[PDB]
């Protein structure tokens, strides 16, 4: 029933490509530059030593290369997935392990502080403290089951420290020079060397016989 | 260690956490700890107290997988183009890569494997804008190891394939069907100590190790203001263009009489109405 | 086209041979830029042949891109939160919030936004590259030289065919330089490397349509099996299984 | 090859002196090969 | 720059893969 309505359009124009042609001729006969460069080899090095030219001139400098690896660990032997029968030992082991280490920093402190506290637990307070919320009852220091309550009077004035400021400019690495280069190289390729050491249906047949080995 | 902090069910809240662990053989960067704590022939090293949003947590959870997903996506290719299967070595090497990839999320490593996606193929080939893709390396801080020696890798590679084409003849071969003059010219791996057969892999390795970094940080504020003023930009640029010349002619295009007259109007956002006539005319044909 | 071989005609009755040879571009053309006037489909659609009999079709899409013109840009809640605090880089900030009258959102013209026009850009790109293969064999009747294009999706890849000397010899600049001096001054951008004279007027006759070839992410390279194996590849796979 | 070994020397001794004079009078190091 | 280019193609393409107790040292240590 319903019918386009008129609107308005648009009506041509002489346009004549011979036109086109005259202004093309004019165009071609100066000079003008291909908006590409050949690729060499030489240009290429070129045109990185010019933008770390750049860069260098454009941020300030900077001498310590922030961190990368957001947790830091290491093995020597095989890994067995981590229980919590396995927890609880290994708890115990890391808290006897860290009191006999001497803190010197106020995050070294924290972390004697939090051994301390969690190695001085009642058995009651152990036994929720790994127990699954079913089993679960409050207690004084368990709050909730893993974890375990902390107040003031336990932290030493470092500790207490590190926590206030907790509670509470651009710079680029020099990537011009050889050193930090160098350095830098040298730490990952530590790393990656470290992350290979070996440690101390139809379907199926192909897979095992290719992929699986 | 789990200090407390605000919950991570709250949009913007970070987990506040500190690692204690014997020093040997794994991720350890010693000169990023908080100290090390000596002890009897035995060295413990603690780290700061680091805290994370729950984006980079969940991609950490996941690294072992997306390493070794990532780690037989390169076997496959590998297969593809050799034809035969990899030694371990190789093997080992581009795992602990991915796996280093995976570990640390981080924006400026995205945008250099993003880039380096484009960068290959710029200088695989005879002319090219690769001068802009190299301009595009330098536009955030250098902040971390990590980020040097991938800038380094980067630019050994760039120049290794680059310098191919200094020695390119022409010889024949068969397309189709018919015999051809091709123009032919090595390409070294980003990640082991294996050479490739065609640069497609290059790429390919490239994409690969792209992918391992999550959309979350694809997506942050500092990559929202960017197309925030991209588009205000062009936008304030169009006014100036209608300002100077216009609203009528700009909206409705410049004839030729014009453009020869003035040989400014060829310009983005002005078209010519003769040659979009022109145009509609060749394609009418 | 390569295969073969062609010969020029000097006025005296005489051939100059010359060996052909190809040259391809890749780009991405009919992408869509931020810097674009959607105006310019308007007349295009205009004098697009189409078999309908009237002219009701045509003038409704006429009128549909008259009204998709001016858009109101508006700006994220994210970034109008933000933006209240840290304002030390003042100068483009500055400008960003001047762009804003009342501060949550401004007027944009000619751009589209991202809009699905990408058959009607990809049609626009092929015909102003039908107009300049057609502006080229205009410029030069006596010259044997070829264009070929084929866009896919996003993509496109302009073959050129140009012409070398075989002889390396002085023939060819001479007969350049007699075309010159006889009134045909466009010559002056043939006798070396005319595909790149070529590809400028190319690109030229596509900016005199708005279009940009990008100075980034274009890559030509002559005859090469990898490269065409490449582009072959990317057209047929969208997405990495990755 | 003189002058590739004369770039090398170059880039190695700037970058020395640039550094090693900080990581000299501190009191009583890093050393690119 | 082109110097060091050839030179640096060259040291790559020289680097590519090609497919008694005091003995016992050796061959743990120097020859591996």
């Amino acid at each position: 029933p319903y019918y386009i309505p008129d609107y308005k359009g648009m009506e041509p124009i002489g346009a004549n490509i011979e036109d086109l042609v005259d202004y093309s001729k004019d165009w071609l006969s100066r000079a003008r530059n291909f908006s590409f460069f050949e690729v060499k080899g030489t240009a290429v090095f070129e045109c990185f030593n010019s933008n770390e030219a750049n860069h260098c001139q454009r941020y300030p400098m900077s001498r310590k290369p922030r961190n990368f690896l957001l947790i830091q660990c290491s093995l020597i032997t095989s890994y067995k997935p981590a229980t919590t029968l396995s927890d609880q030992i290994d708890s115990r082991r890391a808290c006897s392990y860290i009191l006999n280490l001497i803190p010197d920093t106020p995050a070294s402190y924290l972390i004697h502080d939090m051994a301390y506290r969690y190695i001085n637990l009642t058995r009651e307070d152990m036994i929720n403290y790994y127990a699954p919320r079913i089993q679960f009852k409050q207690t004084q220091n368990v709050r909730e089951p893993g974890t375990f309550k902390l107040t003031s009077s336990m932290l030493r004035a470092e500790s207490k420290a590190m926590l206030d400021l907790l509670n509470n400019q651009i710079e680029s690495l020099n990537i011009a020079s050889h050193i930090v280069q160098s350095e830098s190289v040298s730490l990952i390729t530590k790393i990656l060397s470290d992350l290979e050491l070996n440690i101390t249906t139809v379907l199926d047949k192909f897979f095992q016989n290719e992929t699986q080995k | 260690f789990i200090l407390p902090s605000k919950s991570l069910e709250v949009a913007g809240s970070f987990i506040r956490f500190i690692t204690v662990f014997r020093i040997g053989p794994g991720l350890v960067d010693k000169d990023n700890l908080d100290t090390i704590l000596i002890d009897g022939d035995s060295q413990w090293g603690v780290s700061k107290v680091m805290s994370i949003d729950l984006n980079r947590l969940l991609a950490l959870n996941i690294a072992f997988e997306k390493a070794l997903i990532a780690t037989a996506t390169w076997f496959q290719y590998y297969t593809e183009d050799q034809g035969q299967f990899p030694l371990q070595y190789a093997i080992r090497s581009v795992f602990a890569n991915h796996f280093l990839l995976a570990i640390c999320q981080k924006m400026k490593l995205c945008a250099i494997f993003d880039n380096l996606r484009y960068l290959i193929p710029a200088v695989t080939s005879l002319y090219s804008g690769f001068p802009s893709l190299i301009e595009k390396l330098f536009e955030r801080p250098f902040k971390s190891s990590l980020e040097v020696y991938i800038y380094y890798n980067i630019k050994s590679l760039l120049v290794a394939l680059a310098q191919n084409n200094k020695a390119r003849f022409y010889s024949k071969v068969k397309l189709l069907g018919l015999t051809v003059d091709q123009s032919t010219v090595v390409y070294p791996s980003f990640m082991s100590r294996i050479v490739y057969k065609h640069y497609r892999s290059l790429i390919s390795e490239v994409t690969t190790c792209f992918f391992l970094f999550e959309k979350g940080l694809h997506g942050n504020m500092n990559e929202e203001a960017k197309i925030h003023l991209e588009t205000v930009e062009w936008a304030l640029k169009f006014r100036e263009k209608e300002e100077k010349y216009g609203e009528s002619l700009v909206e409705n295009g410049y004839m030729m009489w014009e453009l020869r007259a003035n040989a400014e109007l060829a310009e983005q956002q002005l078209y010519c109405q003769d040659a979009i006539e022109l145009a509609a005319i060749e394609l009418n044909k | 086209w390569a295969s073969g071989e062609s010969f020029i005609e000097l006025s005296n009755h005489k051939f100059i041979r010359m060996k052909r040879k190809l040259m391809y571009v890749s780009a991405d053309a009919t992408k869509w830029s931020p810097g674009d006037n959607s105006a310019k489909f308007r007349r295009f659609t205009s004098m697009l042949h189409n078999g309908l009999p009237n002219n009701k079709l045509k003038n409704c899409v006429i009128d549909a891109l008259k009204q998709v013109y001016k858009t109101d840009f508006f700006m994220s809640r994210k970034l109008r939160n933000y933006i209240d605090s840290m304002e030390s880089l003042d100068p483009h900030i500055k400008q960003f919030l001047d762009f804003f009258p009342d501060g949550h959102h401004g007027e944009v013209k000619g751009n589209w936004l991202q809009g699905n026009l990408n058959k009607c850009s990809s049609l626009f790109g092929v015909a102003m590259s039908l107009l300049f293969k057609q502006v080229w064999t205009n410029l030069f009747p006596e010259l044997d030289c070829f264009f070929e294009f084929a866009h896919h999706s996003d993509d496109a890849l302009f073959i050129y065919g140009y012409l070398e000397p075989v002889d390396d010899g002085t023939d060819w600049f001479l007969f350049v330089s007699q075309q010159i001096q006889a009134g045909h001054l466009h010559w002056f951008s043939v006798n070396t490397e005319m595909w790149k004279s070529m590809f400028n007027l190319h690109e030229h006759i596509l900016l005199l349509g708005s279009i940009k070839i990008s100075p980034k992410k274009t890559t030509v390279s002559p005859t090469n099996a990898e490269f065409l194996s490449t582009f072959f590849e990317g057209c047929a796979v969208s997405i990495p299984f990755v | 090859l003189e002058v590739y070994i004369y770039y090398n020397i170059k880039s190695l001794l700037v970058a020395l002196a640039q550094n090693n004079k900080a990581r000299f009078y501190s009191k009583v190091g890093v050393y690119p090969s």
